[PDB]
């Protein structure tokens, strides 16, 4: 059916649960199971948003830094991307800068972009607090969630803001 | 220990396990076996091997998904690791068969296979080369023979040809051949002494 079709792109660093965000939103599931993504992949989805269907396709990037060409290459026609860190890991954060810069060299198109720290259900592990992250968020202008892939906690709420957005954009 | 020896020796040992299953065709029925289920014979025969060898370490097998194998041109990708735990090379494979698909994106998607492992094999960076492996040829349809891209496309600055067509034209005329072991004799210290392999494929059996 389909009279919107918006293009979404996941990335941040390796290992923040990118890939498993993508499968917890498109399949309901998770597995523990760490397989690195090479290259891109990505998913489709149709929801129902506020009046009619609305086709997402979703592109996975890979964290690694040899893919970091790739990836980008695949920035063009995206209006919306889910900038992606964890909460249990420093690096990931302190890289969110350097991928909104990377979002507004390689993309803009005036496209929104979602700050998610990830892992929220790892809170023993937790090494990065929640107002670091949405001061950060309000700095950049972005929104901002803590989400957890495994225990399907606020992942369909980023989507859905994210696509809230951009139709707000139209 | 050695890597170079046991990707060569599985790479062997898958072709001979799929020379059975290669110009099977039955005219009462569907004549042909599918492009996947050939690369999975391949596959899973190659993993096994390597499982046995202990090389899983330094060896990594991606099997890509039909999405990854319509964008990048490539079948599998082969990624060399080395001691210090970085990666050393990448091979893309893709496959073809001489004898004789989007399904999910909105096309811009034009290109052929060839093209689209290269634009990868580019944008991957200097590590990654693209190989060819081609299950039968126009007679002896068992026989399984490798091709590097860059000696394609040294004939294409000659020949002109689009490298579908190009890479199709290079393993009828070629005469002169390279063994996987020697192919694959340097396969970590020196980047370039694979991809001037020149005008030869790759022998298998
Ligand atoms: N506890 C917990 N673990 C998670 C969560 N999301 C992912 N993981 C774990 O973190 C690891 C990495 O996940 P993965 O999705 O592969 O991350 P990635 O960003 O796709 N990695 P890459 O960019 O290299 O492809 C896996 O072991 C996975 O099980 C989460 O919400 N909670
Ligand atoms: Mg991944």
């Amino acid at each position: 059916n389909f009279d919107y079709m918006f293009k979404l792109l996941i990335i941040g660093n390796s290992s923040v649960g990118k890939t498993s965000f993508l499968f917890r939103y498109a399949d309901d599931t998770f597995t523990p199971a760490f397989v690195s993504t090479v290259g891109i992949d990505f998913k489709v989805k149709t929801v129902y948003r506020h009046e009619k269907r609305v086709k997402l396709q979703i592109w996975d990037t890979a964290g690694q830094e040899r893919y970091r060409t790739i990836t980008t290459a695949y920035y063009r026609g995206a209006m919306g991307f889910i900038l992606m860190y964890d909460i249990t890991n420093e690096e990931s954060f302190n890289a969110v800068q350097d991928w909104a810069t990377q979002i507004k060299t390689y993309s803009w198109d005036n496209a929104q972009v979602i700050l998610v720290g990830n892992k929220c259900d790892m809170e023993e592990e937790r090494v990065v607090p929640t107002e670091k992250g949405q001061l950060l968020a309000e700095q950049l202008g972005f929104d901002f969630f803590e989400a957890s892939a495994k225990e399907n906690i606020s992942v369909r709420q980023a989507f859905e803001r994210l696509v809230d957005a951009i139709c707000d954009k139209m | 220990p050695v890597v170079c020896e046991v990707v060569s020796e599985a790479i062997v040992h898958a072709a001979q396990k799929l020379k059975e299953y290669l110009g099977f065709e039955y005219p009462p029925s569907k004549l042909c076996p599918a492009a996947n289920t050939l690369n999975e014979i391949f596959l899973i025969h190659f993993i096994t091997f390597c499982q046995e060898k202990g090389v899983d370490e330094w060896l990594t097998t991606t099997k890509m998904t039909k999405h990854q194998a319509f964008l990048f041109g490539a079948d599998w990708i082969w990624t060399f690791w080395g001691s210090d735990k970085q990666i050393k090379l990448q091979l893309a494979v893709q496959t073809l068969q001489m004898s004789s698909p989007e399904s999910r994106v909105e096309s811009s998607w034009k290109k052929s296979r060839f093209d689209k492992l290269e634009e990868f094999c580019n944008l991957i960076g200097e590590d990654c080369l693209g190989l060819f492996i081609i299950f039968g040829m126009p007679g002896k349809p068992k026989d399984i023979r490798g091709v590097v891209l860059d000696s394609v496309k040294s004939q294409m600055v000659r020949s002109h040809l689009p490298g579908g067509k190009a890479v199709a034209q290079f393993v009828l005329e070629t005469e002169d051949c390279v063994f996987i072991k020697e192919l694959l004799r340097n396969c970590l210290s020196k980047k370039d002494g694979l991809r001037e392999v020149g005008k030869v494929y790759i022998s298998i059996l």
